[PDB]
Order: structure tokens, then C-alpha cells, then sequence
């Protein structure tokens, strides 16, 4: 009892194959009732772990059966996990994630045609969905740093599908069977615009067209006057009888097309329709996707592409504006909203197909991508990000997770972009050389909403601020004036002329708008581990030295955040850090698998780059009581404190009755939150970087 | 297939709340409202075909509970409204499938009447006249499901700050203060104390205003902007001697002392904090009696974090109006920054520099960044290298280029160079790396300065 594991504590913080069978041992002795005998057989492995010991999928899968048998033990094999999970700095990083996912497929499957025999069955999906459900994993995977992410919707496959078994009886009598298309009618009818009465079908049941008298596509027409949305509901209801549920989305979608279009190309009516059809588009494509759309994304796509283009002078107004014009006009802000929605929600629906064609079979996706479909999109990218014009910071993360997704899927499946056919080190190496402008912009979380000149920050000026459709970027003060264009009664063409004076006391909205736009320098470090592991090196996009910007950024924080920062009791912080810790593998991973860097010479850097490692290495000295530890907390962690014991009083975790043993575990964890705010496991990986290569000058250092 | 039910809303019903936005205080929120749309149907669709309960309520009653947390009020209500519709089995004979819905169905309508009500006979809310109302309450002891409902009736009823006073529970205040905390100093805290230190600090960043309610992260204080933060400040500002009450208050209790020396491990560096935010708004008193001494006795100590903190303040002492704005006052510092050789320091010296030379301007600018460059920018190797970080790192906050920062300095420095020539041919060459132009370019740049000084003096070399 309290034996083995005194001396195995003591075995561990002694410290070859002398434990390779301690743990396999570990694993036999964890394969009794009392808490506290077993709460330490899995604590060793994380001592026995600092070696070598990860090598493969073993100890995933003695995670494997473990776990199993005892579905306060949900964390248990996760946190423990996340120590080889984490531990990914290639190979290795890729096919720990196969073991994963045929882990679910293969329980998926057979779990489908479904004695007791499976009555397990569907607790194995108890825990590999209790396991997933970002702090704590992140391992490689599905990623990305802000919503979606694949495996986030993919559970949108399965927890739906396993509602298809419950209600399939105790003996599978009668078989209701699903509603068929009945859902996707009243979705799409009661839609809501999300801070705005009246929904959409509605707010579209009164407009009209009206210097376009005549309007016809196929069994599609509107004429005259007479309301935009009840040509609508007809073609609803119409194709309602004879349409198949997966082709009934597709020719309904190929109409709004060519209708957006007429509309779109200018005639003389101010286009209002547009703004709502196209977020009514939206629910349109991702409904229940599966393999319903199939080329239908790519026709959406290229007109969606070209139709962004038509639109220009949104995105390319100038960054000064001229002494000589004086602001005296109506100052009108309701041709800008339409103006501005347009853009916005294109950018979204952009980010809509991808993210739905990322829900597609192994090799299907070969089929969608082309020169057409590419070239298109770098006029869109290009068009975005500027440095020549004023930014516009609600395209600037659906512009990005473009450029994260395909990066995401072409390591995926297999045969890169048919070995990239259609990319070019011109095209591929410009829009990465268009991303180092992003870096660095610091967002200093004060002067988010304020007026000031670009490459400073990411200021995001409060005339747009909206929703957008996949993810609540901003408080949207204007979130409820979008329903105040509309009139309600006349059914009117054009808008009812809202004021630029009356739009928009606390500053609280400052650190929202800040900490979720710093999520987007989690992501643009996302996007190059990708790049690293795909192309081998041999083209100039890594020869290129991101090392010289990576490092210039690394730098950066490490003197701002321990000057100016700590201390002033914000939640940024605890991402700040976190950023900053991963913005180490980036460089790490890129010195160790290759060294050559493809430019002979660092000198040019090698100053700031020396800095930055030894930062981390005089940690080496390494406040080790803990009495101490508390009293900071006070000063520093106070927040993140009140969230921490808010949650214990809210919303359970499901522990947190009395968890007295691992109750010590947010003992531990509290210490880390309190050492990488002030400033490990990586500090070995620190000092990996210079010994490997003036040796006289070398000691000073050492000496400092 | 009796449990494996009822565990899958507890997947998901716990699952939506753990991608919350969090921001901690007192109101949750949610990111993506797609989310809320996956699940409020599913947990309607599951519940609806009502199956699977193995009573001890555990689950259903908190999670239906939980969702209506995160709205209540907050802009996604609607959302909650339309997809979850009790009214289904509304079923109101006195009888009310569940007996914690009728909560969430209290407030519901009680949100909904407006107009008159009635007011709290038990300090709920204001109740409204019921034919009864007494479903709701008080709770029977689950634990964490009692807490939830006495969150949602209570939230009708109308700030970090009074955390804090309510965690060991302005004139009041202060008088409740200064007696209590030199009582609260007399016998052994060194936490209960260090609680005080930086509610101290905080009332300074609020006293300030006078040149309640809703106070909460001062915005001088506590909030970045993206200019040289050191010209935020006004010189010209309330001294700290008679018109800073709470300073006042810090001095004849923590200032002072035989312990101040040797004690207060981590209570130390909280005077810090503590005394920062004080002189942000207060110029401070031009030896100081002990504070300069703490900076002082804090500044040496050999442990890392502590040093670094005190580097924060110096250019504080720096920034004056009033007394020896840019008289004797800046030279002091200079002195005693130019007494340290430690081999231990290294990081400070040089992060503190850098601090002087923001903090000034005009002619003791250019002669004081002089002064950098030219001893740390030399020979000793340990050291060398972070002079070039600062420095190409304090170009971007100021956001010129190091070869716009430099100029003058330039002149001053190039003539010595251009004294001793390829004799040296070191100091020069390690400086062109900085500046990153080309060598040749340069001093064709600059070659007027050199050549009255090159040919004539220091014939040595001709």
C-alpha cells in the first residue's frame, strides 16, 4: 500500500530500461478503491516522462483501457495525456492523431448497426467525447485557436447520429424514423438575425425591387412592385413537394445566386436585398452538410469570389484624408451599413464553404480545387490585408482562417493540392510575406476602439462592428440598429436613413475586443507549424528566415510584458504568456529538424536572438516555499482567481464536491499560472538551442 | 442504456458552457451562438421523447438550469425563448415531469408582465400576486444546484473594488482603514496585511480622481496606450507630502521600522506595487527619509523578480515639475546607477538606463543616450549584446528608425573613430551592424565631420 509508492516517489526524483517495466508495472498495478492508492500510478509516468520514455501509442493505448473501466475521474488520464499530447516537439506529431481518430471512426461504425454485447459500446463514446470536450489538449489535430476547428462540428456528426440509436426503442419497435426535411423549412423561415427583430424572411417580407421591373430565372419570377420574400416562400413551399432533401438546398441556392446577381450588377436600385440574402445564404450552406453539397460550394464559391469584387471601395479607401476636405454633408451612415455588411458576410460564407468542404470524404476534396477556384481566391486574400489602405479588422479573421484551413486539410488527406498543382512560390511565398506585416501590430489593449494611424495596432473603429455570422467578434453596439433601416410598414426599397451621430460608460469592453483579437496572433503562430511541416524546406518560403521575424517578435514581449505589464490585475496576461510559450516551438522546432536554414548566416539577428534564449535559461536559478506563493496571488492573479472560484459556485465541472486529492492538483496548477505571469519543461528545451552551435565570450554569459 | 441517457446531456449540457468567453466577474458568455443552436435542440428533443429518468435528479434540473444562466437577460434571451418552449407541457392544475422547471418558468413571466407587480415579502425581487408561487421558495440541499436557483431568483435586485472589502469584511474607509490595519499590522500577518497593501494602492489611483459607485482598473494606472509611456504622466501633480492621504497612511506604518531591512519576504515587493501606483499620480517627496533607501535596499537583493520590479519605479523619482525638474534630482540617479559593477545586476543596469533616457528629453537626451552606447555598446561581451537589444527595441516604441534615432550621436561618436582610425577598426565595424547601412555608404554620408579631424591631428596616422 503506502509502501510501493513511497518508494516509487522516492525511485522518481532519484533520477534506462530500469523503469521500462516500473511502468509497464505502473500500468499492471493500475490495471484498487481507495482514492488515494491509485491517484499516484499515473503521477509517476508524468516523473517517469521527463526522459525519453515517450518514444509509441502504448501508453495511449494503456489510456486506452484504463480510462474505460472507471467511466472525479474524468481529468484523471487526460491531464497525464496532455504531457505526451503537448510533448509533439513531425512524425510523430502526425501519427499520434491517426490513433485518435480510427479510435472513433472504428467505434463509430459498428456502433451504428446496433445483447449487452454493445451495451458498453456507447460508453467508449462516453469518454472519447468526454476527453476532447483547448487549454487542455492542443495537441496535433483539428486546430485552430478560434471556433470551428473541425472536430468541433464533426461531434455535430456523431451526437446527432446517437440520437438516431435512443430513440430507436428498448427493442427497436415502431421506427418514428428522423423528420425528413420538415426542420430544414422552419430553420430557414424562423431564422434569426442575432440582435435584430423581425428575423429575416420577414424583414424580406416587405422589400421590393423596384428600376428592375422584370425579373425571371427559372420557375422564379418577381415583377413589378410586390414583396422580395413572397416570391420567396412560394419557391420554398414549391420545391418542398418533388425536390430530394439534398438536392432541394442546391437548386434553391442556385437561384438566390443569379437573383443576387441582377441586383448586384448595378441597374439603379439601391441593394438592399443583398445584406440579408446572402447571411440567408449562409443557412443555406451549412444545414446538414454531409455529402449533400458536392461541386455546389465551387459554383457558390466563384460567384461569391467575383462577387466580392464587384465590390471595391469598401476595402481600398485610402489611409489619409485631405485637409482640404472638410466634413460638411448629411453625414448619413445607412449607405455605409450596406455597404459594410456585404463585405462582411461574404467573408464569412467564404470561411462557411471551406469549413464545410473540411467536412468531406477522404479524397473528395481533390475534386473542388483548381487554378480556377485559386487564382480567384489571391485577389480576395490580397485584397484584404492591404498595407497600402485602411484596414478593416471583420474580414481580417476570415481572411486568415482561409489561409489556416486549406493549411490545415492539405497536410490531411493526402497528395498535396494533387501535389500543388495549382500553387506558385510566387502566389504561396507573397501571401505568407503579406502575414509579417501582421505580426507586428502590438494591440495595446487601451487604444483598441480609438482613432489612430494603422501598423500602430489593430484598432477595430466602432462604425463596423457587427456579428458577422460565425463568431461574435465584437460588442456590437450597432448589433440592434440593423432592424432600425427597415421602416416595417411602407414595404420600401430604400433604407430609412439612420444617423452617424447617434451610434455609440465602462471600459471593460476594452479587454473583451482586445483578449479575443489576441486569440489572432494564437492563430497566424498556427499557421506556420503547418507551413514548416509540409514543404520540406526546399522552396524560399522557409528560406525566407521567419527566425529573423519570429525571433524579432519573440523578443518583443518578452521586454513588455515583464517591463510594463505584470502586475496590473487584467486577464489578458494568461494568454499573453501562453502566446508567448508557444511562440518558442515555433523557432525550436524550426532550429533542431533543420539548422541549415535552407541564407548561410544568422549575424543578422544575433543579437536579439541570443536575448530571447536566455531569458528562459535564467530560470535556471529557479520563491520555491509556498506560503509565499499565496501572498502574489493577491497582487497578480486576483481575476483569474475570481473566475476560478467562480466556476465551483455556478457551473460545476463535474468534480468539485470534495476532490481533496486531485483538490491538490489546483494546489499545483495555481503555481504555474503564478510563475509565467512574473517569469520548465521547456527551459530544457531552451539551452538544447545554443550548445549545439566564441566559447571565451561564451562563459560570460554563463558567468551572467 | 438507462444511465447512457442521461449522461449525454451532461456531455454537452457542460460542454457549451466550457467555450465560454469566461471574463470572469459576474456575467458569463458565449462565443459562437451557432453552439447554443446545436444543443438547445437536442436537449429539447431529448427531454421531449421523455425517457431514461432514474430519478435522484441529479442532472436535468441543474443543466436546464445552467443554460438559463447564461442568458437570463443577456442578448441571446430570445434565443433561449423560441427553441425551448415549456409551455408544451406547461400543465398548470397546481400540480406544477419536473419540479425545478417551474423556477425558470417563474421568472420567465416575471420578466414578461412589467407594469406594477408587488414587492418582496421574502427579499425576493418583487413577487407577483399567484394563485401557488410557493413552488419556488426555498431549495431543498443538492450543494452546487442550491447555489444555482438562489442566482437566478435574486438577479432582478439592484464592482471588483468592494470584493476585496467584502473579503475581510472615502473618509469611512480610510478611519476604517488606518485604525484597522495598524491593529491588522501589530501581530504576525504576512498575509491578512498584504491584503491592505494593494487595496491601499488602489484607493490612490481612485483618490486621485478628486482632482464610488463605479470605480474599477484606473485608467492612467492600469491601462496601456501605444505611446512613450513615461510622457502619460503630468509632471505637475499633487505632492505626495500633505496632499496624498493614503501615502500618508503607507509612511509611519510600513516606511519606517527596525523590519523593513530584513522582513516582509513577498509583503515587500507589495509596498512596491503599492507604492507605484502612488507616485503615478504623485510627485514624490525630493534620502526621501526611507523610500529611496527601500528602492535602494530592493534594487540590490540577488533575487531575480524583486530586482526587476524596482526598476519599474525609478524613472517615477525621475518625472518632476515643481523641485529640480531637470536639475540635481536627475543626477542623483545617474550616480547610483553608475555605482552598481555587480556581476549579478547586469539585466537591471542596463533595463534602467533605457528608463532615464524615455523619461528625459531636449539636450539631456542626446547626451544621455550618448552615455549608452558608449560604454555598453563596448567590449565586455556579456553585456554588449542586450545594449543592442534595448536600444533597436526602444526605437520601436518611440517608432523611429535606429538610424533616425541616432543622428547627432553620430557626429559626436564618428570623430573619435575617425581619430584613431584602422587602428582600431573594431568599435566601428560593430556599430555598422546596428545600424544596418551599408559601410562605405555611411561614411560617405558623413564624410564632412571626419576629414577637418582625420588628416591633421593624431599625425601618428597619415
Amino acid at each position: 500500500r503506502e509502501t510501493v509508492g513511497e518508494f516509487s516517489s522516492d525511485d522518481d526524483d532519484d533520477i534506462g530500461t530500469r523503469p521500462p517495466r516500473f511502468t509497464q508495472i505502473p500500468p499492471s498495478s493500475a490495471a484498487t478503491q481507495i482514492p488515494t492508492t491509485l491517484e499516484v500510478t499515473t503521477t509517476t509516468l508524468n516523473n517517469k516522462q521527463s526522459k525519453n520514455d515517450n518514444q509509441v501509442n502504448q501508453l495511449n493505448k494503456a489510456q486506452g483501457e484504463a480510462s474505460m473501466l472507471r467511466d472525479n475521474i474524468e481529468r484523471e488520464k487526460e491531464k497525464n495525456i496532455q504531457a505526451v499530447k503537448v510533448n509533439e516537439l513531425v512524425k510523430h506529431l502526425q501519427e499520434l492523431a491517426k490513433l485518435k481518430q480510427e479510435l472513433q471512426k472504428l467505434e463509430d461504425e459498428k456502433k451504428f448497426l446496433q445483447r449487452g454485447k454493445s451495451k458498453r459500446e456507447v460508453i467508449t463514446n462516453v469518454k472519447p467525447p468526454s476527453t476532447t470536450l483547448n487549454t487542455i489538449t492542443p495537441d496535433s489535430s483539428s486546430v485552430a485557436i478560434e471556433a470551428k476547428p473541425q472536430s468541433p462540428q464533426s461531434k455535430k456528426r456523431k451526437i446527432s447520429d446517437n440520437l438516431l440509436k435512443k430513440n430507436m426503442v428498448p427493442l427497436n419497435p415502431n421506427r418514428i424514423i428522423p423528420d425528413e426535411t420538415s426542420l430544414f423549412l422552419e430553420s430557414i423561415l424562423l431564422h434569426q438575425i442575432i440582435g435584430a427583430d423581425l428575423s429575416t424572411i420577414e424583414i424580406l417580407n416587405r422589400l421590393k425591387l423596384d428600376y428592375i421591373t422584370e425579373f425571371k430565372f427559372k420557375n422564379f419570377v418577381i415583377a413589378k412592385g410586390a414583396p422580395i420574400g413572397k416570391s420567396i416562400v412560394s419557391l420554398l413551399l414549391r420545391c418542398k413537394k418533388t425536390l430530394t432533401l439534398d438536392r432541394f438546398i442546391d437548386t434553391l441556392l442556385e437561384d438566390i445566386a443569379v437573383l443576387i446577381k441582377e441586383i448586384s450588377v448595378h441597374p439603379n436600385e439601391s441593394k438592399l436585398a443583398v445584406p440579408f440574402l446572402v447571411a440567408l445564404m449562409y443557412q443555406i450552406v451549412q444545414f446538414r452538410p454531409s455529402a449533400t453539397h458536392n461541386l455546389a460550394l465551387k459554383d457558390c464559391f466563384l460567384f461569391i469570389c467575383d462577387l466580392i469584387r464587384i465590390y471595391h471601395h469598401v476595402l481600398k479607401v485610402p489611409i489619409h484624408e485631405s485637409n482640404m476636405n472638410l466634413h460638411v454633408e448629411p453625414q448619413i451612415f445607412q449607405y455605409e451599413l450596406i455597404d459594410y455588411l456585404i463585405i462582411s458576410y461574404s467573408f464569412d460564407l467564404l470561411e462557411g464553404i471551406l469549413r464545410v468542404l473540411q467536412s468531406h470524404p477522404k479524397q473528395t476534396y481533390m475534386e473542388f480545387f483548381d487554378e480556377n477556384i485559386l487564382k480567384s481566391f489571391e485577389f480576395v486574400y490580397k485584397l484584404a490585408l492591404t498595407i497600402s489602405y485602411k484596414p478593416m479588422v471583420n474580414v481580417i479573421f476570415s481572411a486568415v482562417e482561409v489561409v489556416n484551413i486549406i493549411t490545415s486539410i492539405i497536410l490531411n488527406m493526402d497528395n498535396s493540392s494533387d501535389l500543388k498543382s495549382l500553387i506558385s512560390g510566387s502566389w504561396w511565398r507573397d501571401c505568407i510575406t503579406r502575414l509579417y506585416a501582421l505580426l507586428e501590430k502590438e494591440i495595446k489593449s487601451g487604444d483598441v476602439y480609438n482613432e489612430n494611424v494603422d501598423t500602430t495596432t489593430l484598432h477595430m473603429s466602432k462604425y463596423h462592428d457587427f456579428f458577422g455570422l460565425i463568431r461574435n467578434i465584437g460588442d456590437n453596439e450597432l448589433g440592434g440598429l440593423i432592424s432600425k433601416l427597415i421602416y416595417t410598414d411602407r414595404l420600401q426599397s430604400v433604407p430609412r436613413v439612420i444617423s452617424k451621430e447617434d451610434i455609440g460608460t465602462a471600459p471593460i469592453i476594452g479587454y473583451k475586443m482586445e483578449k479575443w483579437l489576441l486569440k489572432l496572433k494564437d492563430e497566424v503562430l498556427n499557421i506556420f507549424e503547418n507551413l514548416l511541416m509540409i514543404y520540406g524546406d526546399d522552396a524560399t518560403i522557409v528560406n525566407g528566415e521567419m527566425l529573423i521575424h519570429s525571433s524579432k517578435f519573440l523578443s518583443r514581449e518578452q521586454a513588455l510584458m515583464i517591463e510594463r505589464y505584470v502586475g496590473q490585475d487584467s486577464p489578458n496576461l494568461d494568454l499573453r504568456c501562453h502566446l508567448i510559450e508557444h511562440t518558442l516551438t515555433i523557432i525550436y522546432r524550426l532550429w533542431k529538424d533543420h539548422f541549415k536554414q535552407l541564407e548561410e548566416q544568422i549575424k543578422q539577428v544575433e543579437s536579439q536572438l541570443i536575448m530571447s534564449l536566455w531569458r528562459f535559461l535564467v530560470c535556471q536559478t529557479e520563491t520555491a516555499n509556498e506560503r509565499e506563493m499565496r501572498d502574489h496571488r493577491h497582487l497578480v492573479d486576483s481575476l483569474h482567481d475570481l473566475t476560478i472560484k467562480d466556476q465551483a459556485s455556478y457551473y460545476e465541472d463535474a468534480f468539485e464536491d470534495l476532490p481533496e486529492y486531485i483538490e491538490e492538483e489546483l494546489k499545483m496548477q495555481l503555481n504555474k499560472r503564478t510563475g509565467r505571469i512574473m517569469q520548465k519543461f521547456q527551459e530544457m528545451a531552451r539551452t538544447i538551442l545554443e550548445s549545439k552551435s566564441t566559447l571565451e565570450e561564451a562563459d560570460s554569459l554563463y558567468i551572467s | 442504456y438507462a444511465e447512457i441517457q442521461l449522461k449525454y446531456i451532461s456531455l454537452v449540457v457542460d460542454y457549451v458552457c466550457n467555450r465560454t468567453i469566461s471574463t470572469a466577474l459576474d456575467a458569463p458568455a458565449l462565443v459562437c451562438c451557432e453552439q447554443l443552436k446545436f444543443v438547445l435542440t437536442t436537449m429539447h428533443h431529448f427531454l421531449d421523447n421523455k425517457y431514461g429518468l432514474l430519478d435522484n435528479d441529479p442532472t436535468m434540473a441543474k443543466g436546464i438550469l445552467r443554460l438559463y444562466s447564461l442568458c437570463i437577460s443577456n442578448d441571446f434571451s430570445k434565443c433561449f425563448v423560441d427553441h425551448f418552449p415549456i409551455d408544451q407541457w406547461a400543465d398548470f392544475s397546481q400540480s406544477e415531469t419536473n419540479k425545478a422547471l417551474s423556477i425558470v418558468y417563474f421568472d420567465l413571466k416575471r420578466r414578461s408582465l412589467p407594469v406594477e407587480a408587488l414587492k418582496y415579502d421574502n427579499k425576493f425581487n418583487i413577487w407577483v400576486y399567484q394563485s401557488p408561487d410557493s413552488s419556488l421558495k426555498n431549495v431543498t440541499s443538492p450543494f452546487d444546484d442550491r447555489y444555482k436557483q438562489l442566482e437566478k431568483l435574486r438577479l432582478l435586485v439592484l464592482l471588483l473594488k468592494y470584493r476585496v472589502n467584502q473579503l475581510s469584511p472615502f473618509k469611512l474607509i480610510l478611519n476604517e482603514a488606518s485604525v484597522s490595519i495598524q491593529t491588522c499590522f501589530k501581530t504576525n500577518n504576512i498575509t491578512r496585511l498584504t491584503s491592505w497593501t494593494v487595496i491601499l494602492g488602489r484607493l490612490a489611483c481612485l483618490e486621485s480622481e478628486k482632482f464610488m459607485d463605479n470605480w474599477y482598473v484606473c485608467h492612467l494606472c492600469d491601462i496601456e496606450k501605444t505611446g512613450n509611456p513615461f510622457v502619460r504622466i503630468n509632471p505637475n501633480r499633487p505632492e505626495a507630502a500633505g496632499k496624498s492621504e493614503i501615502f500618508r497612511i503607507l509612511h509611519s506604518n510600513f516606511l519606517s521600522h527596525p523590519n523593513i531591512d530584513e522582513f516582509s519576504e513577498s509583503l515587500l515587493s507589495g509596498i512596491l506595487f503599492s507604492l507605484h501606483r502612488i507616485f503615478s499620480h504623485f510627485q514624490p517627496p525630493k534620502q526621501i527619509n526611507k523610500s529611496f533607501k527601500l528602492v535602494q535596499k530592493c534594487f540590490m537583493n540577488s533575487n531575480r523578480y524583486l530586482r526587476l520590479l524596482s526598476t519599474r519605479i525609478i524613472p517615477l523619482f525621475n518625472i518632476s515639475d515643481s523641485h529640480n525638474s531637470e536639475d540635481e534630482h536627475t543626477a542623483t540617479l545617474i550616480k547610483f546607477l553608475q555605482s552598481q559593477k555587480l556581476p549579478v545586476v547586469k539585466e537591471n543596469l542596463v533595463i534602467a538606463w533605457t528608463q532615464l533616457t524615455l523619461t528625459t528629453s531636449n539636450d539631456v537626451f542626446d547626451t544621455l543616450l550618448l552615455k549608452l552606447i558608449d560604454i555598453f555598446n563596448s567590449d565586455d561581451y556579456s553585456l554588449r549584446i542586450m545594449m543592442t537589444l534595448q536600444i533597436k527595441n526602444m526605437a520601436k516604441i518611440l517608432k523611429k528608425t535606429p538610424y533616425q534615432l541616432l543622428s547627432p550621436i553620430l557626429p559626436v561618436l564618428l570623430r573619435q573613430l575617425g581619430k584613431n582610425l584602422v587602428e582600431r577598426k573594431v568599435g566601428f565595424q560593430n556599430l555598422i551592424e546596428l545600424l544596418g547601412y551599408s559601410s562605405k555608404t555611411i561614411l560617405d554620408i558623413f564624410q564632412r565631420y571626419i576629414i577637418p579631424y582625420a588628416i591633421i591631428q593624431y599625425k601618428s596616422d597619415v
